[PDB]
């Protein structure tokens, strides 16, 4: 049978609530919800062919008659980021959906965007461009030019001081490359 | 010569025959007591089963071994096993012999006459052996198919090196009587049906007994 | 979970044979095999219940063979490997089937030739003086470049201890030469206080664990064998 997950990608802010949908084509005797971490490990969230279940911050509801299941995440934290899967029993032979990629952003109190030039520790003239302290809503610049590499944005968190930094890295093989105009 | 073909086998039949004859554990015990014969507490420390349920076919075949000292040698399965303690019971077809006055002074090594496409080949004498006067056909068949799969890849697919497409196992007795099993004539695709050829607790004398094997790569 | 899988990473030449092992939870009677391609969800391959193999999909072709070699494990063999076989091979077990408990998985990479396999080159970048004077913090950048395949694990080690606080790593490694076989690159950040970086007693080391070739792998090239290794770059306090 067929199983579709909605939405395909979800951009969410920290501490906000979210809902993930799962639609199946036929009657189901066994329904399971999973979470896949960056390493590829599939974490069991709920076994819910019907009814309502709650596991702390997470809750799930399956409406067997209308052939759908919902996954609720209250007060979404940065740790919850990853791929959420919905799997159905073909009645046994399990079919997984397309999946939902959760992008939980960090809460930045004061965004101060500043680009910096970093030099290599080892005896070399090699440089690196760092765009730091920018807002979560800021989209990263794609492959603008060949031989010039710009990394996607990642969420950094400090323990001693309650701080959330947003950073991106740029570098080029061409020994002339400037940092100020790199993140356009 | 009108044997069943390996290519005519059902979806998972070949893989399940490989499990039964090469990988799966066999229930082998001497001097034990219990249409069915339930051996409660047969397995100790096993994560899946506790009891062994042995099917003999009818009540008449069961009465011969019920309440008496018995020897066991056969292939056991858990999937589709009916009876005993639910989820913790393994099933077996036949492989039952009376313990008293059945033990041999010296282990009889059953000689094998192997033919591959009409050409006779040698098999080491230690492949099929028993310490029983009257042996179940299952005991000898389980050992012979273990060697065939290990040496020729009997139950491996054509892609995995399995050249043998047709086969016949003949348990030839001293008088002239034969017990013949087609190596690829599979009943269903799961061990509940596959192992039904052993339902009839067929016992044969080990004295002057030899196994005739005819394999065909064509 | 209690489900184990070996190996974690495997690199094979196109046309060679590969075998993966799955050690399920002892009490579980059911064993499942799944194939997961990059971006997509796990696709059903085959499943066992006790000793018996129950189902086999169209994806589990004649080149594939699954078995339970008795009695606490299962194996999956792929013969004459294609580049299309390069996926995450997951194994699950259940005491029903009710709730399926998944293993860590086997990450397979099928390359045209072993000469394509390269270890990474690691470089650590000294924090900007402008950042220290303004934000009162110091960000260290690490660059792992020229590696194939993308089977890497980056970690930061401050004074011999692995740190997680103030650590930023890219979700997936970028291709150096897109549309080919292409070598990968991965960046990482380690943000500490200005006073912490200024202490010359503090040692900062970026570690990149690479999963490449085994001892059994044939190597005929003149360059150093790209075996499973650790490549690091160090920087002292200023
Ligand atoms: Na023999
Ligand atoms: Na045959
Ligand atoms: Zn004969």
């Amino acid at each position: 049978i067929q199983v579709e997950q909605s939405p395909p990608d979800l951009i969410l802010q920290e501490g906000a609530n979210s809902t993930l949908r799962c639609n199946f084509s036929d009657s189901v005797n066994n329904l399971q919800w999973f979470h896949q971490n960056p390493w590829g490990q599939l974490i069991n969230l709920f076994y819910i062919p019907s009814g309502t279940k709650q596991n702390g911050r997470l809750s799930a509801t399956t409406v067997a008659t209308e052939r759908y299941s919902l996954l609720y995440i209250s007060s979404s934290q940065t740790t919850d980021s990853g791929v959420y899967f919905c799997a159905v029993d073909s009645a046994y032979k399990y079919i997984f959906g397309t999946g939902t990629r959760l992008k939980v952003l960090a809460n930045i109190q004061n965004p101060d965007p500043a680009v910096y030039q970093l030099r290599d520790s080892k005896s070399s003239d090699k440089s690196v461009c760092l765009f730091t302290d920018f807002d979560s809503q800021t989209n990263v610049s794609q492959s603008k030019d060949s031989d010039v590499y710009i990394t996607d944005k990642c969420v950094l968190d400090m323990r001693s001081m309650d701080f959330k930094s947003n950073s991106a890295v740029a570098w080029s093989n061409k020994s002339d490359f400037a940092c100020a105009n790199a993140f356009n | 010569k009108d044997l069943r073909k390996k290519s005519e086998l059902q979806r998972n039949a070949l893989s399940n025959l490989r499990q039964i004859y090469y990988y799966n554990e066999k229930a082998i015990t001497e001097n034990k007591e219990s249409n069915t014969l339930l051996f409660k507490g047969f397995f100790t420390g096993h994560p899946w089963y506790n009891d062994l349920l042995v099917d003999l076919g009818s009540k008449d075949a069961t009465n011969k071994y019920k309440g008496k000292k018995v020897d066991l040698y056969g292939a056991y399965y858990g999937y589709q096993c009916a009876g005993g303690t639910p989820n913790k019971t393994a099933c077996m077809y036949g492989g039952v012999t009376l313990h008293d006055n059945n033990r041999l002074t010296e282990e009889k090594k059953v000689p094998i006459n192997l033919w591959i496409d009409g050409k006779q080949t040698t098999v080491p004498i230690d492949k099929v052996k028993t310490s029983k006067k009257e042996v179940t056909v299952q005991e000898l068949d389980l050992q012979a198919r273990h060697y065939l799969h290990g040496k020729f890849g009997l139950y491996n697919s054509d892609s995995f090196g399995g050249k043998v497409q047709r086969g016949l196992i003949v348990f030839h007795s001293s008088e002239g009587s034969t017990v013949s099993y087609d190596l690829f004539d599979a009943q269903g695709q799961y061990p509940d049906t596959l192992l039904r050829i052993y339902r009839d607790n067929k016992t044969i004398n080990s004295e002057n007994l030899h196994i005739d094997l005819y394999l065909y790569t064509t | 979970t209690g489900v184990s899988q070996n190996p974690r990473h495997k690199i094979t030449k196109r046309g060679q044979n590969v075998t993966f092992r799955c050690d399920p939870i002892s009490e579980h009677n059911r064993l499942y095999w799944y194939r997961q391609t990059l971006g997509q969800g796990p696709e059903f391959l085959t499943y066992f219940q006790n000793e018996a193999q129950l189902e086999k999909s169209r994806l589990l072709s004649d080149r594939f063979s699954a078995e339970r070699p008795k009695g606490s494990f299962s194996t999956l063999e792929i013969q004459r490997t294609e580049q299309g076989d390069s996926a995450m091979y997951l194994c699950a077990s259940s005491l029903g089937g009710y709730e399926q408990y998944f293993g860590p998985g086997t990450r397979l990479t099928v390359t045209e030739d072993l000469k394509n396999v390269f270890p990474p080159e690691v470089a650590v970048f000294v924090p900007s003086e402008a950042e220290i004077s303004h934000t009162q913090k110091a960000t260290l950048v690490c660059l792992a470049t020229g590696f194939y395949p993308d089977h890497v694990e980056l970690s930061w080690w401050v004074n011999g201890k692995e740190v997680h606080s103030g650590v930023c790593t890219d979700p997936q490694p970028l291709k150096e030469q897109p549309a080919l076989d292409s070598r990968y690159a991965l960046s990482s950040r380690l943000r500490v206080s200005a006073t912490f970086w200024q202490d010359p007693r503090n040692h900062f080391r970026c570690q990149v664990q690479f999963y490449g070739l085994s001892e059994n792998d044939e190597w005929t090239q003149d360059r150093a064998k790209p075996v499973t290794q650790i490549v690091s770059a160090e920087a002292w306090g200023r």
